[PDB]
Parts: C-alpha cells; structure tokens; sequence
C-alpha cells in the first residue's frame, strides 16, 4: 500500500512515548505495533468502568495539547452528566504556521491514536467517532484509513469489541484549505457538511455539539496520552516531567535552528533548552531575536528562560517554537503573521473580517514604505481593533502577536515609521 | 452534465461513508477536483442532488474552501507554502525556480494545462522549510536542480 | 569536530566524484541534497534490481580496488546464488602510495553510502559494511555521522522511501593489517577473527560473509554507481575511450610538483599525468622511473602508456609514485620489500619465508654487507615467494622489485660491485 | 579480578550490541581498550572474551595479529610515523631526527613521562603530504621541526 510523498521531518525523544516510534520516519503498521505492547492499554480500558477511566485521565492532570490546555478529565466529566447518545471526535485539522506535531504521530504511529479515540470513546459512552483531518494531509488521510481497516480485522473497531459489548466506528473527514476549520465549532459545522462557521460559545460541544449532541473534541496528541495514562496509571504518568506539569509534551521546531523536527521532552524544559541543547542551537550561531509561539505570540531573547509548560509565565500555546535570529526582519516577519488571518478569518464578525483584511493591507504599505500617516495611524487603530464582538478564538488574537512586536521592538518600527 | 460512471461510483461510496449523506459533501468535492483537474460548475447541480442538499449549499461550500478551484483546469498543482517559515527559509527562491524551469508565477497555468503554481498558507511541515507540494506529493525544496528532477516525475 | 586530516591537493576535469570532494572538508547531508544527491536511489527504488544490474553491467563500470573485474556481471554471479545476500564496500586502502579513496569518504560521504544504497537493493542485500582502516579514525566518525544524517532523512531503515526494501549500513574498523583489503581476509575479519585469505574460488558471491553470497567491491567503484543511474548507462559509457568508460581517481604521489589525486578519463597518458596535470617534476628533474603503488615499476622509456585496464595500460589502481634521476632505485625496492616483509599473513610457507628474505637480504646488499650467497639466495628468493600461495600478496610480493632488476641493471650492478 | 570501569564496559557493549553478531565487535572493543588504557592491557582480554562469548586464546590471537595493538608500552600519544617509500622519498629520516631533537627517543620507545611513543608504521594513505605522521587519531604533513614543536605542543 504505497501513500504519497512526505518530507522526513526529523524527530527526537527524551522520554520514548509519544514517539518511540514515530522517531522513525515511516509507517508503523499494527503488527509492529502490537509487538510494542499496543492495543494492551485498550484491553485494560474494557475490563474498567468508563467512570474509572475519567478518573485516571483526571487524576493524571493531562491537558488539552491543541492551544488552550483545557483538563482533559474534566472535559469528559462534563459530556458524561449530559444525556447521550454523545459523539468522540478528534481535532487532526492542525494548520497554524510553525505547527507539525500532530502529523507525526498520524503519519508514522497511527494506531497511538486509534487506540487513545477508542479509549476515549468508550470513556464517554460514544459509539460513533471522527477523525477530522485537514485536507493539505492526504498521506495522513489514507494512512488513517488503512490502520483503521487493520485494526477492524484485529477486532479493535467494529460491534462487541473484543467481548465488551462496546461498539464504535470511527470515521475519517477531509478538511478543504480553512485553518478555522481547527476551532472545534466550526470543525463541528464542517462535519455536518456546511461552510466551517464558528458558533457561540457556550453552550461547549460536551454539552451541545455534531447534531446539538454531547461531544468531545481532543486534540490529537492529547489522545495519544490516553493510551500511556491507561498502560502505566495515573501516578506513573504524574511522575514524568514536573509534579506541577506533567507528561510527555511535543514541540516542534522551526526557523532558524540546526535541527528543526519534533522533540519529545517533559515541560520543565526551558525555551532557551529546547534551542540550544536539543536542536543543535542556531543556524551561524546568530544571535536568537524572537521566538514565534507559532502566530499566537513573540517571545524576546530577554524571555528565553521560561518553562515550556501551562503555567502563567510559562511558553503555553501547543509548545510551536519558530526562531529569528539577529539579521530577521521583524516587520517583514509581522506582515506573514498579518497575512495568515488576512486569509483565514471566517467573516462572520465585522471587526474580525475588516480588521484581518486591514492589518494585513495596511502592514505591507508600510513595509513596501508606501504608507501614509493616517495609514500609520489606521494601522495601529485596527491592530487594536479586531477583537470586540468576536465569536471566537481567531478574533481575539489576530492582533496579539504582532502587538508584542510593537511592544518589545520599537526601534525596528520606528524604521519603517521613518 | 453526467458524471461518469467510475467517478458516480466512487462519489456514492463516500455518501454511503458516513451516517448522513450531508457529511460527504468534502470527500465529494475533493474526488471531483482530482477527476477534473478544477471544479467543473456544471457539476454542482448533479452532486447537490446525490447530496440532497440544494445546489446553493453546495455552491456556498465550494466558494468558502479554498483547496478548491472552479476557475482553472490543472493536471498538477504545485502547492507552495508563502507562510511566516517557509518565507524565511526560501519560499521566494523556490518560486525563483519555478518561473526558471515552468516559465509561470503564482496564479498561473501552464499553457499546456500541465502545472498550476497555487500559493497556500502554512503546510504542517515548517521544519522542512521551505515546502511545496505536486498534487498529493509534497516536498522540501533543496534547489533549482532538485526541483527539476522532481517535476520531471511528473508528465 | 573530527581528527585532524591532511588536506591533499584534488582536481578533476569530469566533475563527478570530486564535485564536491576537490574542496578539502565534510559536505553533508544537505549540501549533498543541493546538488541533486539521493535522487538517483529514488530513481533505483523505481526500478527493478535486475534492471539496475543491467544498467551497471551496460556502463562498462570495472572494479577501482586494483583487479577490474567487471562490476554489473560480479553483481549477476551473487544474485544467481540464494540470499540472504551481503554488501561490503572496501575501505582499507593501504597499498604504498594510494590515497583515492580516502578523499571520498572524508569530504563526500553521501556519494558512497548513496552508492553503498543502490548496490545493496540491486544484489537484494538488507546488510551492508563498510570495512574502513583502522588508520583512518577521521573517515571512520565522519561515515557513521552520515549514517545517522541518511537515516534522519529515510535513506536507510525499513521500507525505504515506501519502496519495502531493508537497509542497514555498519562500519567496521581494521586494526594494522595491508591483507584485510584482501577480500576474503576483509570477510574473515568482519567475522571477529585474524585477517587469513581464504582458498577461493569459491569467490565471495558464492560463499562469503557467514558463507553467504557476499559482493565485495571497492569505494571508488561504488562512488560510480550513482552517476550510472542518474546519468543512464549510455551517457556515462560516453564519458572516455568506450573499452575503458567513466571517471577514474589517480593518487599522485613523490617528486610532482603538484601532488594529489586527480579525476581523470583512462585515455589520459601517464606522461599526461606527471606534466599536464600534476605540474611535471620536483626541480624540473628528469623522471627515472614510476610506481604503480607496490605492484609494477614502468621506467621513463614506458610513460605514454594510456591510464586503462588495458594489457598495455597502467592498471592497478591508477597509482602513481614519481622517483627522479637522482632517486636511488635500490632503497627504493628496498622500501617496497619492507612493505610485504611487514604485510605477509604468514599462512603459505613461500610466502612466509620469501617476503621475509628479499627484505632481509636486500637490506644486506643496500648496506654493501652482502656476500655473494646473499646476492644469489636475494634472486632466488625474489623469484620464489609466488608458490603454492593461496592470495594475490604472495603472487606479487616479488613483481615490482623484479622489474627495477631488469630495467635498471647499471644500478644494481653498482650494489654488486661493492 | 580485573574489572573494567563502568564508563569504559559502556562503551564496550554498544560496541558489542552494534552489530548483529557480539564477536564482530572485536576490534571496535580492542580500539575502546587501548584508546581508555594506553595500551591493551593482558589482564583485559579475559573478560572482553566474556563479553565476546569468544575462548581467550582467540582475543589473544587477534590481539598479537593486528599491528596497531600494543601490549607492552603505556603511552598517552601514539606518534605513528610512515616509514613506507613515498614519506621515506620525501623525508621519513628528517621527521625522525627533528622527533629526536624534541622529545628524546627514538622508534619503538616511549618517554619517561609516559606522554610519547614512537611508532614505526606502514604507509597511512596520506602520501601526496609526505613525510606523514599522526598523534593518536590526528594526521598531519610534516614541514619543519619548529612545525613539529609547535604540533606536539597542542597534545599535554
Ligand atoms: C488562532 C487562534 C487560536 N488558536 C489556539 O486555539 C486556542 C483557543 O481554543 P478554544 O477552543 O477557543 O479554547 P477554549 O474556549 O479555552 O476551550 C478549550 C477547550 O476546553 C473546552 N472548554 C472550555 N471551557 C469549558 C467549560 N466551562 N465547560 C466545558 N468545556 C469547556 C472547549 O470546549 C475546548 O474543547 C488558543 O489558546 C490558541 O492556542
Ligand atoms: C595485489 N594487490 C592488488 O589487488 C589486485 C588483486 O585482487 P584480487 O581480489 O586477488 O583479484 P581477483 O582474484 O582478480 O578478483 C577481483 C574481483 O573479482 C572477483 N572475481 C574474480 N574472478 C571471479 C569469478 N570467476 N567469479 C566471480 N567473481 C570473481 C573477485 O571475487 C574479486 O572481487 C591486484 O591486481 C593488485 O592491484
Ligand atoms: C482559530 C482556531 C484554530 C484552532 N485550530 C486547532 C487545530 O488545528 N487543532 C486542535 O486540536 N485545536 C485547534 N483549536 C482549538 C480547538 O478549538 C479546541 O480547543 C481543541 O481541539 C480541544 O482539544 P484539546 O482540549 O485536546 O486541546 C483551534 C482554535 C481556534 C480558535
Ligand atoms: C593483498 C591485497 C590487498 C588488497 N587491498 C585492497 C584494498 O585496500 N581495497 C580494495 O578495495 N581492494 C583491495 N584488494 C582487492 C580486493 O581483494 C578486491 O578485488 C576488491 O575489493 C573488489 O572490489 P572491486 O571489484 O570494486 O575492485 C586487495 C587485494 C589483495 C590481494
Ligand atoms: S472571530 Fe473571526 S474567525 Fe472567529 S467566528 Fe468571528 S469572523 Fe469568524
Ligand atoms: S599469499 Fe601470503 S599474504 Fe596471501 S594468504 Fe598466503 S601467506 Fe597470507
Ligand atoms: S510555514 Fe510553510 S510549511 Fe509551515
Ligand atoms: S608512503 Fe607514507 S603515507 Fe603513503
Ligand atoms: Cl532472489
Ligand atoms: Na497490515
Ligand atoms: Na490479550
Ligand atoms: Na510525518
Ligand atoms: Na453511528
Ligand atoms: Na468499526
Ligand atoms: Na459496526
Ligand atoms: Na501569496
Ligand atoms: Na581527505
């Protein structure tokens, strides 16, 4: 079965989870997956209660790994008070610039997410779950699709799953180019075949989501803790990385580093680790001048020193890390991050769709040194502005990144000003 | 406008796919653009009817998504990533030899109809910057005779 | 950072095995991939291995490690025999005066493991080795760091580029031994045991490593075998005189004024080698004689010979040691019988003793402590070392001295007088 | 019983589980030994045909074949120098003399501090940059003895 053509994105693990085999650039197929002990923590899960399960995933601390790192155990519990029947789906849409995690884990160890979405599933009562991944993924679509048909042969899928009386299917969706499709709502709408429109929050998906059903959605790398917290229990898994933070985490590297590729790595790393000690340091050994948090925020070289956890001082975000080094242009940098939410806002909010579109048409003005005073001005009025009555997440940071680059590199600006 | 019959067969197995027929409307559009090369808009009207949706729905979901193209027919798209990462590692130089060995930019087709250059926003793979793709098939960018040898895989 | 290595002078005028290599550093992985590298084994896997032993067959390609067997049809004499099948590439490069190899390892690896890569799919070998001297630590670091960079980039593993094919390449190191180039004493030392030649035939393709079907070919062959595939046999056996087609490295060594290894067509000339290219003699002095390594002396009557494996070619490995006319020819053979005095392995008694002798003796006779029975014992010996010797050392041990007795008599006889 | 320090028996089985066959890893383990050691030491070649699953006669044996193991002489820097034709043609005897001159000995011995030997060694593929030398896995082209001076003095 061959699939199409994938770069092999370099991969590096401390900690022999998450990528113990996607370390590995190809297709781990479900024999060789088996021989690791796969599909045992799924056999464990079935003989518990789904209660218990919620318990172990709780008490485990796991949190979301797609960006906003919401409890995982606590999302569960919410769905399982509402009545069913209640829909599993997992968010593989991943399209924010600097962000190649997941896809190592769809592209090379597959059945890691099979086995934490049936898990996941039986935890919440849900017999129908999706696979919702982005269109610009083909080879990830059909690799999916083929583990999935492995492990129906094995008896993973399919009705009364290895004698339990559990059924499920899983169900894989193409996106087709929108990065909005990620926000869960819109990933919802998009599922039910319409355009990918955000909803008002709440109610959340667990309690009105596919169909106004209870729904989880999880990111793909949170599910692939599932079947490590089951494996090893809740107070083995606590016991990896910071009592604080715990568990594998996936970073991916890119920009100006020698090794650019995924690192698996606890969350007490420093960002100034993951550059230096892990991947290889800088291209020229230049000087670092920013970290993009993928184009949620702009770290300095002043703020190297913090941990890559959930905390408040901490990286956050999904753990992207893209490096500038000292001869990158910050403005040239800012205008792409403009660029970005220019193409991906929905429209369905007015200072979101004006504001998207204007930031980036003014921003390149200025870079291409073609922007008037009142463009000047404009600028900074809509960078500040297109956030109120927004729905969504993409509303309420489409100006937050290149807001920290007015706020730490004045002097760069004021170039341009000039 | 009729689909053919090999395509209208693979169409109903993916509206069979899913619980409800609405849910294939993506994977219907997607093995369209693969048949076609491009969209064709005479055939919105037939899938709507396949979809039991009402041709404007579909209309509307064509027009929001933007891996689809009713406008241009193509037998290969060159996907190139213009994001913040591939900017910085060289998307500029690969379109660079792009115009070099296919003679288009950005936008453009061939005039044999053979490549279309399609500049997309952040491909999941920015350690590899900078990235494209050929249809399905993606890539980093090494250089000018790299990127020959690999379009001429292509005929 | 690596050992430190002398920078020999390299030139080329084909441009293919020293694109890269004329420049004295390591070029890596993607430097390699810049100029088109590992396209030509993604062509191969595309292919079938029968049809890459035609097209290596078809080139014309003959083995660089000094005997010219033909490579396509060494490849045809393994496959016929049942695997599981073996690759060694042949790194001890220690004959007196060579020096070609070593280029290509230490400063384009990639060019030999991109080779080392289609040869081994070609024979349907999943094992590979590289034997490297122990002598050459650099060249040895540099190798398995490149393994490990073609292994980031799924150039080795399993299920190559999706192809299904197997890979791995280990590299072994010698410890001393001139006869572990010998390519059944090579296999006996892979195998954890004393560097013996075994009987052959049976050759290394029908009983070899583990006595399994085994191709053993040189580095400077396999540095070929991707221009083969990339170039199309027919475009490569236009490269040069179409009995002799293709690249060939000449080490050039002694009183040159420029010396180094060249890139050359096997039409060049030997006086073409020493005056056109290598920069002509050390003071202008007049050439007396020249060493083909420690196998053949051809005197200054002989230099418009053709570089080729012709019977009236150079031969060997294109090695090319310059003396001129005041360079005495007696400490010269001298020099040469220490050589074999110190590389015997000592299993065939003619051997044993022979090599022994002639240097033995022949010191007597440079030192003027010669009897007459010496002189007459140092003739005897000379001609006797080749009997009942079951590999190529004991049947050349003796071949270059003999010569420089036939073609510079005025000199020895000078040694007889006193 | 002589034991082998953690940090070098380490090393000694990646060596030994590199390759698909424990006894392949032979001359790797010896190179580790004598590069730890200064030498290969008798008393080491037991318990490396333990790890080996080799008879002791048969590490002995390999020991005293291959020419780069030495069992007599401790020395922290190996100084091999190429006594084969081309280094001997371009000044073999000057690069031995200025040796001389620097540190005291000659061929075959070592230093009283341990520091240096002296090897005499077969060509070292090297022979365009005759005459040749190399201290421990470093090579270089030898030009002049205030060169070398200045070489040996980098190795302390
Ligand atoms: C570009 C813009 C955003 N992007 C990234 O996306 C993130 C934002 O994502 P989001 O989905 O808007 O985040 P957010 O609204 O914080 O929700 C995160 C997850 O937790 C769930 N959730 C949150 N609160 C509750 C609750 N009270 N009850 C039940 N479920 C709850 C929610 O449904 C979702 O699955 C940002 O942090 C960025 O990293
Ligand atoms: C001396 N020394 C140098 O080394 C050379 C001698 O090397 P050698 O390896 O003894 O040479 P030789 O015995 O001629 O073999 C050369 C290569 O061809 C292979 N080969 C030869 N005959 C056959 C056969 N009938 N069937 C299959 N394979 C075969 C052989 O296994 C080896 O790889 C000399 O020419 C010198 O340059
Ligand atoms: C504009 C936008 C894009 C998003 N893209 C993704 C995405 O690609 N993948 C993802 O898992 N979550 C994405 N999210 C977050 C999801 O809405 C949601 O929080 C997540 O899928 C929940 O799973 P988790 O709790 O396992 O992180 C995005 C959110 C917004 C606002
Ligand atoms: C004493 C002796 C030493 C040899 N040394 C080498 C050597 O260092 N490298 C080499 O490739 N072949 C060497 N050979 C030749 C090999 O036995 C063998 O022919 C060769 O590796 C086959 O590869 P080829 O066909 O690509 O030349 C030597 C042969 C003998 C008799
Ligand atoms: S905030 Fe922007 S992306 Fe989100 S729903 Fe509103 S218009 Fe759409
Ligand atoms: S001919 Fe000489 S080197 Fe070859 S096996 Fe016999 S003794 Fe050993
Ligand atoms: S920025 Fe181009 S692949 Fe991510
Ligand atoms: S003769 Fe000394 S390095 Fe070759
Ligand atoms: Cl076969
Ligand atoms: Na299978
Ligand atoms: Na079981
Ligand atoms: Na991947
Ligand atoms: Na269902
Ligand atoms: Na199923
Ligand atoms: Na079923
Ligand atoms: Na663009
Ligand atoms: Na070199």
């Amino acid at each position: 079965r061959s699939y199409p053509a994938i770069p092999r994105i370099y991969a590096e693990t401390t900690l022999n989870m998450l990528l113990k085999r996607a370390k590995k650039p190809r297709v781990h197929s479900i024999d060789e997956y088996l021989k690791d002990g796969g599909y045992q923590a799924l056999e464990k899960a079935l003989n518990m209660s789904p209660e218990e399960i919620i318990d172990w995933v709780d008490k485990s601390t796991l949190r979301g790994r797609g960006g906003a790192g919401f409890p995982t155990g606590k999302k569960w519990k919410f769905a399982v008070q509402n009545p069913g029947p209640r829909y599993f789906i997992c968010n593989a849409d991943e399209s924010e610039p600097g962000t190649f995690k997941d896809r190592i884990i769809i592209e090379r160890d597959p059945h890691l997410l099979i086995e934490g979405i049936i898990i996941s599933s039986y935890a919440i009562g849900a017999n129908e779950a999706y696979i919702y991944i982005r269109g610009e993924y083909p080879a990830g679509y059909y690799i999916l699709r083929d583990a999935i048909e492995e492990a129906k042969k094995k008896g993973f899928l399919g009705k009364n799953i290895l004698g339990s009386g559990f059924d499920l299917e899983i169900y894989v969706a193409r996106g087709a180019g929108a990065y909005i499709c990620g926000e869960e709502t819109a990933l919802i709408e998009s599922l039910e075949g319409k355009r990918g429109h955000p909803r008002l929050k709440p109610p959340y998906p667990v309690q009105k989501g596919l169909w106004g059903k209870p729904t989880v959605v999880n990111n793909v790398e949170t599910i692939a803790n599932v079947p490590f917290i089951i494996s090893m229990g809740w107070e083995e898994y606590r016991y990896i990385g910071p009592s604080d933070y715990a568990g594998p985490k996936l970073f991916p590297v890119s920009g100006k580093v020698k090794k650019p590729g995924v690192y698996e790595l606890p969350m007490n790393t420093t960002l100034r680790e993951v550059i230096f000690k892990y991947a290889g340091g800088t291209l020229g050994n230049k000087k670092v001048k920013a970290v993009f948090s993928g184009a949620l925020d702009c770290f300095s070289s002043e703020e190297l020193d913090i941990p890559m956890d959930y905390s408040p001082l901490g990286f956050g975000g999904t753990g992207t890390v893209i490096v500038l080094t000292e001869e990158d242009d910050i403005v040239e940098a800012a205008l792409k991050i403009a660029e970005f939410y220019e193409h991906e806002t929905c429209g369905q909010c007015t200072p979101c769709r004006v504001g998207c579109y204007e930031q980036a048409n003014l921003l390149e003005k200025i870079y291409k040194g073609e922007a008037t005073e009142q463009d000047w001005e404009g600028f900074d009025f809509v960078n500040r502005n297109i956030q109120p009555t927004s729905i969504c997440g993409l509303g309420a940071v489409a100006g937050r990144l290149i807001r920290q680059t007015l706020e730490k590199f004045p002097e760069e600006w004021e170039k341009y000003r000039k | 406008f009729e689909f053919p019959e090999e395509l209208k067969t693979k169409l109903q197995e993916h509206i069979n796919y899913f619980p409800k027929k609405r849910q294939a409307i993506l994977l219907c559009l997607h093995e369209i653009q693969n048949y076609y090369g491009y969209i064709p808009p005479e055939s919105l009207k037939p899938l709507a009817d396949m979809l039991e949706l009402p041709l404007n729905h579909v209309e509307g979901v064509v027009a929001f998504y933007d891996m689809f193209d009713r406008e241009d027919k193509a037998k290969y798209r060159i996907r190139v990533c213009v994001s913040i990462v591939c900017h910085l590692m060289g998307t500029n130089k690969l379109l660079k030899a792009l115009e070099n060995i296919l003679g288009i930019k950005p936008g453009e087709v061939t005039p044999d109809g053979k490549f279309k250059i399609v500049p997309v926003q952040c491909l999941g793979a920015c350690s590899e910057a900078p990235v494209f793709m050929v249809n399905d098939d993606e890539y980093k960018f090494e250089s000018e005779v790299q990127l020959n040898e690999i379009l001429s895989r292509y005929t």
